[PDB]
């Protein structure tokens, strides 16, 4: 089967959204890390 | 095996900096269809189709999320 | 009331009237049993 | 004690009937020559 | 039919009656059956697709009990 | 070690042959015989008889009645009254005669004669079952 | 509580009654092997008797798992 | 009416080939697959598909159904075909036996 | 917590159990045709096989129930088999339903044995060559046995299908807790889970054939 | 209470007496397979003896479920 | 009371001795099937031996129900 | 008292040892049926062996009823 | 605690129900030896029956290890 | 005392191990009947094997009465 | 402590599950004697089946010694 | 003490596992009688199989007397 080049918009969308996810994931990781550590300590 | 990369080199590639004007070209087309509101000509068959590729790129965003957190099953914390 | 008693009541009438007679008597004995069960509960 | 023994038969008889029915189920190519080689001609006096 | 019509009135043109939805399910059943099962030299996938659609319907109602075994807390 | 002897009033299928196994339809249920088998003596009922030569090949016959006798010196003597190879029989006459005997059984009323009907019935049933 | 505690011993004890079906089922499917080795032409009629014996045997076995769960949860 | 000779051309016993060819124009061949791996990853990450014991009972019953299919598929396949042809053969035979009877008449 | 898979499932507040019990028949298509597809080919063959294995022992009066019994074994076997699917709700694990299948059929059988046959029916309460001093004790035996026949029928199904599902669920949980520990042991427990799933498939079919064969044998006893 | 607690152990223990009928029933329907494989013409007379043995066996089994329920509820 | 409580465990335990007769009765009426399939002409003499074995077997079984009731009520 | 209470459990438990003779007696008078169906001319010599087996079997059964009563009354 | 303590006795008792499968499995693979010594040409069909009997026997055995672990950990 | 009390339950429980010899002895003198009905000329050699089996069987039975008395009196 | 005490009863009880393999192993090597006396030419193939039965039987027996030591030491 | 007391019940319970060898040994030396009555010329080879079965059977029986003494004295 001969492949098909995806339209640039979709390819621009996939990678732009991909990087924003890595940004958001790292962003929320360091946001939840403190409060998680605090509630872990406050539970005991 | 290797045929994946054979196809990946076509569709699974970071877009070259030369085709980004074509990307905003279709980007301005879709916003033009929204300004006039002509999306009502779009019979539901392709309407679901664009909705599917919309969910796809949405999934790429969530794929970017799980790799941005160094965790798969939610947030490890 | 058409095609219902035509597809559902004719084919099962040989069964719902002479074959399953003792089944219904048992089904009532069941309803009485589950009723007396769900009563004292 | 099989049933035909309670009936009063004997394995000579059980064997005759059995050997008979096995001779009838023979295909006709063999049914004649096999009824000849196994027939009885003696007569009690 | 849908995939061709583009009118929001189509939703009201339909027959939303007991006999209407009944014939709607019966048509979809015979359309499925005739395409995947009612064929000589058929396949097993005509059945497995029903089971997977059945598993998915099972996992649906079972979510209210499976959301209390969550590994993460968010 | 086993010296087989399979015969009929007119044919000797084996004679002192050295086989490995022999299946027989005894009146007290089937059983297969190998070398040094416990000494026994039985009388047969209609059924197959399979013989396994040492080379791993299997001959199949069909005995109607007779007697088997496994001995202390691993010597077997199988004497069938009517021994035919399987390919000399047909299924139609078997099924046909089975029906006639079944018909005569429901029709009969005397004990002794009924037993002779049943004996011929089981004669045919083992025919059709052994054939195919 | 002495009641919540005794429910564990009572439900544990009543489960030992399943050992009777573990042995009874072994005898049925053991006699099926012996009975079929002698008259293999009755295979279909013998197996019909094994399932009947297997069911009736395991029936007494589940009556124990009945009480085992009637005590552990229903009380 | 006669029956069609083939069914629906399903991939992995779950997704019919209509889905891939419907998605082939816009995002090529790997599109449906990268949609699937996207959908499953998001489900098991946002706790849509919670991992539990039912997961491993699933991977086992899916393990047997795939093996049970891949082993006794062909046997049941032709056996069903064999039952058809045998009924077909016996019937057409009793079509000749009529012809020959009245022809002799 | 543990018995979540046996609670009456409700979707959006609606009793989704009414759908799951109506579903198994949807896997038995039928055709006026004389030569038809593979699915109905095999199914038509099995239904013939089952009906021959069950209804053969019956007289002319017994074989009248041949629709019910073959429809009973086909429904129980399909419900049990479908129940092995992940997260499924197996309505044979419910004592309610199984009671509602065992109480009518057992009652329908003994009743038809008591309407006619009433002198043989009461005589079946005593085996033939029973001695004289042992007659009175052997009648209170059977009437209690006869009375627990329907209870045995439903419990033998619910307790065998429930225990089977719970067992697969427990060992499954063990593999999960073992995932983050020694890997070969995970493979061993998983292999145990695989062999157990095969047993549950054999039990699903046997329990259907057992439930039906016991209703059949009750039918033959009163026909 | 020590009485309500001991009723669970006592009713649980008496249920183990059902294990005797789980094994006794397996022997009856096991010997029916062996006995029928040897003289299949007596099928109807053999089965008559199996039911008699099955009943008398399970009789001792229900005497245990008797006491198991006589203690759990009737006391 | 510790006495009224122990009477339930003691009477429950002694009932397990009935499991011996559930199995012993299955063997008798199991051997009657095998023994009758071999020599059906002795049917009347074999059955005479089954009842004797059934009685002597169940005798040991009721000695347990004896103690089971001797403890539960007579003490 | 804890002693009067434990005597009920101890005497109840030791009675379960009678279940061994309920099964052993069923095997003896079960093998007598099989053994007599084979060689009915030895009826008098076979029965002589059954009683010897019945006695020796029930002997172990009464040793349990011994301890069952040695604990309940003699202690 | 009286609950953590009773869980050990309850889980220990329910394990005794495995003794039923230890004996039932010995009968199956014991009858396979006898049944195969008589008709060795059915070796493949006999073994098919042994595995079916082995599975159904051990099935009742794991139902006990089920409760044994259902009590020890799941409660 | 809790020790004098537990000695009654422990000595009572260990006596149940005699049930194994009640059944094992029934099998030996049951197989002697079957084995002698088949080859009555070996009567003296068969009986020699029965006593050996009877002794070895009851040996395991007295090991239980050993512990039953080792606990009741020697401790 | 009530936990250290209950561990002794729980580990003691779970050991009774070994009694199932003591009997199951006797049946296997008992049927090997019978099966070999009938067809002594299959000695090597019969013994192959005895070891398979011996292993699978004792397997259920060690699962009990598993729990017996899982409770006594691992808990 | 509750520990010294529970050691008596635990050691008493584990002794019941000897009942399995009392029955398994009876089957071995019972099948030796049957197997020798059929082929008395194999007497020396049959007996070789009985001792192997007797040893493996009693092996599971002493594993119980192991735990019975491991609890009573070694703990």
């Amino acid at each position: 089967v001969p492949p098909v080049q995806v339209s640039p918009l979709i390819k621009l969308g996939r990678y732009s959204a991909l990087f924003l996810g890595v940004a958001y994931g790292a962003t929320r990781y360091n946001y939840l890390k403190p409060r998680a550590e605090e509630e872990r300590r406050i539970a005991a | 095996l290797a045929t994946f990369w054979y196809y990946a080199k076509v569709e699974l590639v970071p877009p070259t900096p030369a085709e980004i004007p074509r990307a905003i070209q279709s980007l301005k087309k879709i916003v033009n269809s929204a300004q006039t509101g002509s999306f009502k000509q779009l019979t539901v068959k392709e309407a679901v189709l664009n909705g599917l590729v919309a969910t796809e790129v949405l999934m790429w965003f969530y794929v970017g999320e799980i790799i941005g957190k160094r965790g798969i099953i939610g947030y490890d914390v | 009331l058409q095609s219902i008693i035509k597809n559902i009541w004719i084919p099962m009438k040989p069964y719902y009237t002479k074959v399953y007679q003792e089944i219904w008597i048992g089904m009532g004995l069941m309803g009485f049993i589950v009723y007396k069960i769900r009563a004292a509960d | 004690v099989a049933y035909w023994r309670q009936a009063g038969l004997s394995y000579i008889r059980y064997s005759q009937i059995c050997a008979k029915a096995v001779r009838d189920a023979l295909k006709t190519e063999f049914k004649a020559n096999a009824e000849k080689t196994s027939g009885s001609n003696v007569k009690i006096v | 039919e849908v995939k061709l019509g583009e009118l929001p009135s189509w939703i009201l043109m339909r027959d939303f009656s007991p006999s209407g939805i009944f014939g709607a399910f019966q048509r979809g059943y015979y359309r499925y059956y005739n395409k995947y099962i009612n064929v000589k030299k058929g396949s097993i996938s005509g059945i497995t697709m029903v089971l997977a659609c059945y598993v998915l319907f099972s996992y649906s109602f079972s979510y209210k009990h499976l959301k209390h075994e969550r590994l993460r807390k968010y | 070690q086993m010296s087989f002897t399979f015969a009929s009033p007119t044919q000797v299928f084996f004679n002192g042959a050295n086989v490995r196994q022999v299946d027989v339809p005894t009146l007290t249920g089937a059983f297969g015989i190998l070398a040094a088998h416990v000494p026994t003596l039985q009388v047969l009922r209609p059924g197959l008889v399979v013989v396994h030569a040492e080379d791993g090949t299997t001959s199949k016959y069909f005995v109607s009645s007779g007697s088997i006798a496994v001995n202390a010196d691993s010597s077997v003597q199988l004497l069938a009254e009517e021994a035919v190879t399987l390919d000399m029989l047909d299924l139609g006459a078997a099924k046909a005669n089975l029906e006639k005997a079944q018909a005569e059984l429901v029709g009969t009323a005397d004990e002794a004669t009924r037993a002779e009907i049943q004996i011929r019935i089981e004669a045919n049933e083992a025919l059709v079952k052994a054939l195919e | 509580d002495i009641d919540t505690a005794a429910k564990f011993i009572g439900a544990g004890a009543a489960t030992v009654g399943v050992a009777g079906s573990g042995a009874g089922i072994g005898t049925v499917f053991g006699s099926l092997i012996i009975g079929y080795a002698r008259n293999p032409s009755l295979k279909q009629q013998l197996f019909s008797y094994a399932i009947l014996g297997f069911a009736l045997s395991e029936a007494m076995g589940l009556f124990c798992l009945m009480v085992a769960f009637l005590i552990l949860f229903a009380m | 009416p006669p029956l069609p000779e083939y069914g629906g051309k399903v991939r992995y016993g779950l997704i019919p080939e209509e889905f891939f060819q419907f998605l082939y124009p816009k995002t090529g061949v790997t599109g449906p697959y990268v949609l699937g791996t996207g959908l499953i990853l998001y489900a098991l990450s946002k706790e849509i598909y919670v991992i539990s014991a039912e997961t491993f009972t699933a991977l086992s019953v899916l393990g047997v159904m795939v093996y049970g299919i891949k082993k006794y598929g062909p046997f049941v396949a032709d056996f069903a075909d064999k039952l058809n042809e045998q009924k077909l053969a016996q019937l057409e035979e009793a079509k000749q036996a009529s012809i020959q009877h009245i022809q002799n008449a | 917590n543990l018995f979540a898979s046996f609670i009456a499932p409700t979707i959006l507040g609606l009793p989704a159990a009414v759908l799951i019990i109506l579903f198994p028949p949807l896997l038995i298509p039928t055709s006026k045709y004389l030569i038809n597809n593979r699915l109905i080919t095999t199914q038509q063959w099995l239904i013939k096989l089952t009906s021959k294995q069950m209804m053969t022992m019956h007289n002319t009066k017994g074989r009248t129930w041949s629709l019910m019994l073959v429809s009973l074994i086909i429904f129980i076997a399909t419900t049990n088999l479908l129940g092995l699917l992940p997260h499924s709700f197996t309505p044979t694990t419910q004592l309610s339903m199984n009671l509602a299948m065992a109480i009518p059929l057992w009652a329908g059988t003994v009743i038809m044995g008591f309407r006619s046959k009433i002198k043989n029916a009461l005589a079946h309460f005593l085996p033939q060559g029973t001695p004289t001093p042992l007659i009175p004790m052997l009648v209170i035996i059977e009437t209690i046995s006869l009375l627990i026949q329907p209870m045995a029928l439903a419990v033998r199904l619910t307790a065998n299908i429930t225990a089977g599902h719970l067992l697969m669920h427990l060992i499954g949980s063990a593999t999960l807790a073992m995932s983050t520990i020694n890997l070969p042991s995970t493979l061993i427990i998983f292999t145990i889970l695989i062999l157990l799933t095969i047993l549950e498939i054999a039990v699903a079919l046997i329990q259907a054939y057992v439930f039906t064969l016991l209703v059949s044998l009750y039918l033959h006893d009163n026909t």
